[PDB]
């Protein structure tokens, strides 16, 4: 799949298109929430 | 969600008052609606009412006479609403094109 | 629900707030209301309004008062008998009007609803007359303008 | 800080015309003879103008 | 249908103002039958002058004999309340009080504890 | 069968302006124009912005902000897609349904200052641009040797969710003002009297004749309801000798535009969403 520390893309949802970083579990560029989706959910 | 817009409950004590739910509606549509609902002869009482203030979700009551039942002019009020859009529509249409 | 009657005063805490008077103090001014705006005050009421109070006149038809929506906020039967409002059935015969005898005898009369039924159903009176109320303000409006501090130069040199 | 771009009550867009607020004031236009050839009318959208600092050149020097 | 029928003239206003900002608890008696009436009504809507006649009747229901609330048109003012006190008649239509004063032969018909209307009509 | 019939009938127009004149219908209705269009008839506005290279004395999210804030042309926004649908792509980049993006580059190589303006952003898509009206709406201000690089994806709003993405530079109407005269108490009024009367009003509404010297309604439009010329007569004494009330059809509404869409096409694209939402509302049966 993935691996830590990846820059990843949220495809679908209310947050779309925001990038994102993967801590473990992404965390956003500059907002604090920390969010977990699927693989299905995340793109390059 | 997909839970339905509108959603039909009858009120059991009175005869001919019945409530609908409009989810993801607020006062633009309850006042207009309201508004036509009292132009009619059979309703008795119509209003709307937001649950809570900060929940998108209006509660509508309607009782009538005998002639009609609820739905029936809820369902005619929008159809009406709707028809006298349309005639402002062209109407405006109209006007903007004479002044250019 | 059991800590309603004060160990300190003896009357209720739940005591009336500064909206709540000024509502029902603009709204007991205006006694008889329009068809659009009563039906839309009952909304947050408890049940519907059968009998309207002014069927028929030169150029209103179907009027109702304050005194009816007061009846619907009500609780279903209750009788107060408090030598100055009487009550049959959620219906409220007679209610006097003065400069600060109105919380008075809302006091007088949420005591006996309490002592009546219980404390639910002042619980429930209270959370259906509180947005009913703010509701009525809302549409009339309340502000205070200079002319409010208005010196009345006679009565300055007076 | 720099001229916001829309005014906060109503939503005018304002921040196109700091410019031609100084200048004109670099003549001899009394505020407000000058705020009304900018065509500001409502009252909400000539504070905006009348009371801003603008801190930015001072921001640039040092 | 009808009740009580009756005419009252207007024999003193017991708050001796115009536009008070209150409902006007006009003092009335009977023609010929020696009964004084109290009753609020509003004036804004419905002008008075002091030593008016008018007609006053009595009705429990509106339509012919049964269900209440065919109907009256031809009085133009209209009430509604209920009877809480035989004994003196006292009626108060939704806060507004009305206080009789008739003799209990011509009220003898009147229930404890029913819907009433009232209609009145400036003649 | 129940059913009202609204009439209009324009009396300025212009891109921006129009002040158009409904009569009879009921004020529910003008209303709701007014409410839809301050909140829901969509635009297209900037809403990701990512910077590769600030330089400047003005903090990151302070150029955000301000980005998107301008106003951008969105004709074409009642038919894009609010991205959320939209699944034709993973919500990066031009999308010719959902979204357009707007590269913007500046570095000033000079002495005087570079003022990054907003005719420097330029897009994809040669329908979304920004709104041109002479020289901009100033993002940031640049000195010798200050960078800005930035990319941002453009996308359709509905103005309540932020007011970035709201058409309108106010909407409003007026009841429209009915005013009698009681022409005859005022001509027990001595001449220093009414010209007491006429100047007590804030705006003006009435004044004098030439002639017969007679209050003389001149401008029924401009009576904002104060009021002002009502409460001074009574203090004068002479009770209703104007008395002045809302007429309750007739409104006379404004409309006026942040640029985004022409005037015109805000009203007739109000009608068209109120009709899709009540059209959604229907409950068959
Ligand atoms: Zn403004
Ligand atoms: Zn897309």
């Amino acid at each position: 799949t993935y691996s830590i520390g990846q820059k990843l893309r949220i495809r679908v949802g209310p947050l779309k298109g925001y990038l994102c970083r993967v801590i473990a579990t992404v965390k956003l560029d500059s907002q604090h929430k920390i969010f977990t989706v699927k693989s299905e959910h995340l793109a390059e | 969600e997909g839970t339905k817009k509108v959603s039909y409950d009858r009120d059991t004590k009175i005869i001919n008052a019945a409530s609908f739910t409009v989810e993801r509606e607020d006062h633009t549509i309850g006042n207009i609606v309201r508004m036509q609902l009292h132009r009619d002869e059979n309703v008795l009482f119509a209003g709307y009412q937001l649950p809570h203030p900060l929940k998108y979700k209006i509660i509508v009551r309607i009782h009538t006479t005998s002639q009609s039942s609820p739905m029936q002019a809820y369902n005619q009020a929008i159809n009406d609403l709707d028809k006298e859009l349309d005639y402002l529509k062209n109407q405006f249409e109209a006007e903007v094109a004479k002044f250019s | 629900e059991k800590q309603l009657l004060s160990s300190h005063t003896g009357q209720l805490i739940l005591q009336m707030g500064s909206d709540s008077l000024l509502s029902l103090r603009v709204m007991l001014e205006r006694v008889f209301l329009d068809k659009a705006t009563a039906q839309q005050l009952a909304m947050y009421g408890s049940l519907s309004l059968p009998p309207p109070a002014l069927r028929k006149s030169s150029k209103s038809g179907p009027a109702w008062t304050v005194f009816q929506i007061l009846q619907l906020a009500f609780p279903e039967r209750l009788s107060c008998k408090g030598d100055r409002f009487l009550v049959d059935g959620s219906d409220l015969l007679k209610f006097d009007f003065g400069v600060d005898a109105m919380g008075s005898i809302i006091n007088e009369i949420v005591t006996s609803i309490f002592l009546e039924k219980g404390p639910k159903e002042t619980l429930g009176f209270f959370d259906s007359l509180q947005p009913l109320l703010m509701e009525s303000l809302f549409a009339e409006g309340f502000s205070l303008s200079l002319e409010d501090l208005s010196m009345s130069r006679a009565d300055m040199d007076v | 800080m720099i001229i916001p771009v829309r005014c906060f009550t109503c939503g005018k867009v304002i921040g196109n015309k700091w410019d031609q607020y100084l200048d004109l004031l670099q003549l001899d236009y009394t505020e407000g003879d000058a705020l009304d050839a900018l065509q500001l009318v409502r009252y909400c959208c000539r504070r905006m103008l009348m009371t801003h600092v603008d801190l930015i050149e001072k921001l640039l020097n040092y | 249908i009808i009740l009580f029928e009756d005419i009252f003239v207007v024999d003193q206003l017991d708050p001796d103002g115009k536009k008070f900002d209150k409902v006007t608890r006009v003092q009335a008696t009977s023609h010929n039958l020696e009964m004084f009436m109290h009753l609020d009504v509003n004036t804004e809507v419905y002008p008075l002058a002091v030593g008016d006649k008018f007609t006053l009747a009595l009705a429990p229901t509106l339509n012919l004999d049964g269900t209440p609330d065919t109907l009256a048109d031809k009085y133009e003012y209209i009430m509604h309340g209920k009877l809480y006190k035989i004994s003196e008649l006292y009626v108060s239509f939704g806060g507004l009080l009305m206080l009789l004063k008739g003799d209990p032969a011509h009220i003898s018909h009147f229930e404890l504890d029913q819907r009433l209307f009232l209609l009145m009509r400036k003649l | 069968t129940y059913q009202r019939f609204p009439t209009v009938k324009i009396r300025e127009l212009k891109d921006d302006y129009a002040k158009f004149e409904l009569r009879e219908t009921d004020v529910s209705m003008a209303n709701a124009l007014r409410r839809v269009m301050i909140s829901e008839v969509p635009t297209m506005a900037i809403h990701l912005v990512k910077i590769e290279v600030n330089s400047s004395v003005l903090n990151d999210e302070f150029i955000a902000q301000r980005l998107s804030l301008i106003p951008l042309t969105s004709e074409r926004a009642m038919s894009m897609r609010f991205c959320q649908d939209c699944e034709d792509c993973n919500g990066d980049e031009h999308c010719e349904f959902c979204s357009v993006e707007f590269p913007l580059s500046a570095k000033c190589v000079t002495d005087q200052t570079l003022d990054v303006t907003s005719r420097d952003l330029y897009s994809a898509d040669p329908t979304v641009t920004p709104v041109d009206f002479h020289k901009g709406i100033i993002i940031a201000k640049l000195r010798r040797g200050q960078e800005l690089k930035l990319k941002a994806l453009a996308r359709k709003g509905i103005g309540k969710d932020h007011a970035k993405w709201s058409p309108a530079a106010t909407v409003t109407y007026m009841y429209e003002p009915d005013i009698i005269i009681n022409e005859e108490m005022m001509n027990t009024l001595t001449d220093e009297e009414k010209i007491d009367l006429i100047e007590s009003s804030p705006t003006k509404v009435f004044g004098i004749d030439p002639v017969t010297g007679q209050v003389v309604v001149v401008d029924p439009e401009a009576y904002t309801y104060d009021e002002e010329v009502i409460k001074k007569a009574e203090a004068m004494g002479k009770p209703g000798l104007i008395e002045i009330h809302p007429k309750h059809d007739s409104f006379v509404f404004t409309v006026e535009s942040t640029g985004a869409l022409k005037a015109s096409q805000l009203v007739l694209n109000a009608i068209d969403i109120l009709k899709q939402k009540l059209d959604a509302i229907r409950l068959s049966d």
